[PDB]
């Protein structure tokens, strides 16, 4: 295969990257979502390392009904000291289950690997002048190894030297000085791997988005997500900076051939009684959790009926004749929601307010037209 | 191995907006975004900021702030957009809505002219969205601004004739909108070109979704449009416009300042617009209609870096 599959970490906190085969998702689909790593310097105090990793653990977000988050902690041996580095990784390890990327000299990684090796970390930096010592450590622990060099030529040659030494569990770093170079490198690595079966480049890459201007780091990371990075490293623990990246990865890595839908049945928010409101919506997962999120968020126990529109949003199914009065009425009977409530009222997305009258006669339910955005549901239920 | 360089059959046409010294060129790409080692990128993406002909009423405080002193004055608001760096100013004729102010083409045309005369950059005029209303106002608008090569936004499959007719008679360019579908964008283009408007006076609007709310479909549609131009499909060889602002600022992540689970509101609201933009710049879009000046400035700095 074009790009080797490489795993960092283990046991379901494991990150699997590689085994990509296209340059454009519409050609097939991108297969393995890139990991996002956050940087932690070993010069921080014990207290500081823990506080930081704890913030890293909080970079988790619910998106379309699933928890998604950053996946690696990149510990950097800025101290230059192996004892300091080893102790810092042990400290970070006490506070998280995320796999690590160990950035440091050979002596720092070796002290650290005595305890961290078991956790299958990614070693950072087999370079032109240390690659021999790094390959030896990587082999002893059979851990993935980043091969780092400036440019495609140097990179490919180092990779050949390392693979000549018998190790192929690799990640690639072509060292771009800016995102112009980054895009270029990522694109070529991916093209040569897939279009030319170029072996030295048949591995996932790692990219860095460390800019202190957070708008810039986010944009640089966004480009890397869209453009083939296998692992991207940032240095921000601000949830606002990671949220859009997690969303972008979710979006870019979604299979284009089919939308993700939720199973069309009634969903209960919190623990609804026969008195709770009934919300009509579609089974497009994005749409349904927009609604579920708003309702649960306002702490409103309720029933949600995601009409099967083949996983299409409300205006999408509507325009495609798949969200008609007839179809919704049939789901009202189909879903078994009647057995659930003492009233006979249902709430329609405000965007299809027009369907009300026809849906009402026909289904025999009192149709209330809700806000156009699920965000106004709390205020609609209050009133 | 050697740097793999694609030998692309064709290119996206170059569209020119504005006239005289206030001209702006878009398109012209004979390669994928930024891959100039195998093709040309005559023009960098261009950006516009929106100005409403009537004050926005549902805008978050953070988006009103950069225009708070000019929000009730279309002309002043437009000069401010230029001051904020916009390549193009995009006037949205919200008051034309038949369910709202339902203003006439004559009324609306005086404001488009006022705005147009006041700025040193080309003008993009977006309608109210109701095809029937738009087809009525654009011929009047295009007439008043005759010869100023503005960008009239939105000819659709059900309403293009009056608008394409106005562009041709009065020397304007047009935006062709079709819902995220290559064959529909193609059919529309064909029908426009059948009236003899040249492909270099047309910009395609795939009607995108912002980040988290349909951006992947938008991204892939735009990539197929760029690949279509490059490989020779003359019907896809037109530049692409993305209404970034309009969509990103509708996202909850950018509108609800009260959601502790998502971190600093100010940052995520801006990243919501900048990431939809950079992602669509990576997909192949050419003209980006933004709303917030900070998003615009950062993207422009990002562009300096990637170019
Ligand atoms: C992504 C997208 C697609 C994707 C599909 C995504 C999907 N899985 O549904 C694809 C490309 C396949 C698609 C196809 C089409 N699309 Co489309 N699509 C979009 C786009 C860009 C985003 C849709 C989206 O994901 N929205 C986000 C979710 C969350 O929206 P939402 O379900 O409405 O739910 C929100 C609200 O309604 C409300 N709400 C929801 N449930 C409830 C319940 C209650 C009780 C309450 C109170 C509120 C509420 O709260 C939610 C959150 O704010 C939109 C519109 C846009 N950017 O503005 C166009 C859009 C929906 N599409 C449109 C159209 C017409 C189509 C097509 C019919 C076009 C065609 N080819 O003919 C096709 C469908 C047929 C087909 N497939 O052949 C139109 C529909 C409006 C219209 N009819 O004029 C739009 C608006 C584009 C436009 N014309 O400007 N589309
Ligand atoms: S023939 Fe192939 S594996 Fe053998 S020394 Fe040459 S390059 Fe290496």
């Amino acid at each position: 295969p074009p790009v080797a599959l490489i795993k960092v970490g283990k046991g379901e906190k494991v990150l699997e990257i590689g085994h990509e085969t296209v340059l454009f998702r519409h050609d097939k689909r991108f297969e393995h979502p890139c990991g996002l790593a956050i940087l932690v310097e070993d010069t921080l105090s014990e207290g500081e390392i823990k506080e930081r990793v704890e913030k890293i653990n909080k970079l988790v977000f619910d998106r379309v009904g699933q928890m998604h988050s950053v996946n690696l902690v990149a510990l950097k041996g800025s101290s230059q000291d192996a004892a300091t580095f080893a102790k810092a990784v042990a400290t970070a390890r006490e506070v998280t289950d995320l796999p690590f990327i160990l950035i440091g000299t050979p002596e720092q990684l070796a002290a650290a690997l005595e305890t961290e090796g078991a956790n299958n970390p990614l070693l950072y930096a087999a370079t032109a002048d240390n690659y021999e010592q790094m390959v030896e450590l990587a082999k002893k622990y059979n851990v993935p190894l980043t091969v780092s060099a400036k440019g495609l030529d140097a990179l490919a040659e180092l990779v050949q030297k390392i693979t000549a030494l018998g190790y192929k569990n690799l990640i690639l770093d072509p060292q771009p000085e800016n995102i112009s170079e980054g895009l270029f490198y990522q694109t070529q690595i991916r093209r040569l791997a897939i279009k030319k079966l170029f072996r030295p480049f048949g591995y996932p890459t790692i990219a860095f988005a460390l800019d202190e201007n957070p708008y810039q780091a986010v944009m640089e990371a966004s480009v890397y997500i869209a453009k083939y990075a296998g692992i991207i490293v940032l240095n921000t623990v601000e949830p606002a900076d990671i949220l859009p990246l997690i969303t972008l990865r979710l979006n870019i890595y979604t299979d284009p051939q089919k939308p993700i839908a939720v199973e069309p049945k009634v969903y209960e928010i919190l623990n609804p009684g026969p008195d709770a409101p009934v919300f009509i919506t579609t089974n497009f997962s994005l749409t349904y959790f927009c609604v579920a999120g708003d309702v649960e968020g306002a702490r409103i126990p309720a029933y949600i009926l995601p009409v099967d529109t083949d996983g299409t949003s409300v205006l999408t199914a509507w325009a495609a004749g798949k969200f008609t009065p007839e179809k919704i009425a049939q789901f009202l009977k189909e879903s078994g929601i009647a057995e659930k409530v003492n009233h006979r009222k249902a709430i329609l997305p405000g965007g299809v307010a027009v369907l009300s009258g026809k849906l009402q006669e026909l289904s025999g339910w009192e149709i209330l037209v809700g806000p156009r955005e699920s965000s106004g549901i709390n205020s609609f239920i209050k009133q | 191995v050697e740097v793999l360089k694609e030998k692309w059959n064709s290119k996206v046409v170059e569209v020119t907006l504005g006239t005289g010294d206030k001209t702006v060129t878009l398109g012209g790409d004979s390669t994928l975004p930024f891959l100039t080692f195998e093709g040309e990128m005559p023009n960098p993406p261009r950006f516009a900021l929106e100005v409403f002909d009537t004050p926005p009423t549902d805008w978050p405080d953070i988006l009103v702030e950069p225009f708070k002193d000019v929000i009730n004055d279309p002309v002043a608001w437009a000069k401010k957009c230029v001051e904020y760096g916009a390549d193009i100013v995009a006037l949205r004729l919200v008051s034309a809505h038949p369910d709202g102010q339902n203003r006439s083409g004559a009324e609306l045309a005086e404001v488009c002219k006022a705005v147009a005369d006041a700025i040193d950059v080309p003008l993009m005029i977006i309608g109210c969205g109701v095809e029937e209303k738009d087809a009525e106002i654009f011929p009047v608008i295009g007439e008043a601004l005759s010869g100023r090569n503005c960008l009239l936004s939105s000819a659709t499959k059900d309403n293009y004739k009056p608008i394409v007719a106005t562009c041709m008679v009065h020397g304007h360019s047009v935006v062709a909108s079709a819902p995220l579908d290559i064959n529909l964008s193609k059919q529309l283009n064909i029908m426009i070109m059948e009236m003899n408007l040249a492909p270099n006076r047309i910009i395609m609007d795939p009607l995108i979704g912002a980040l988290g709310y349909g951006i992947e479909y938008s991204y892939s549609i735009i990539e197929r449009m760029r690949l279509g131009a490059l490989t020779g499909d003359k019907i896809l060889a037109m530049p692409v416009v993305c209404f970034i602002g309009q969509e990103a600022w509708k996202a909850k992540e950018a509108k609800d300042p009260e959601v502790a689970e998502w971190g600093d509101y100010a940052l995520r609201a801006i990243h919501w617009e900048t990431v939809t933009t950079v992602a669509l710049i990576q997909a192949g879009g050419h003209l980006f209609v933004m709303r917030h000046p900070k998003s615009l400035a950062e993207v422009k700095e990002h562009l300096k870096r990637i170019l």
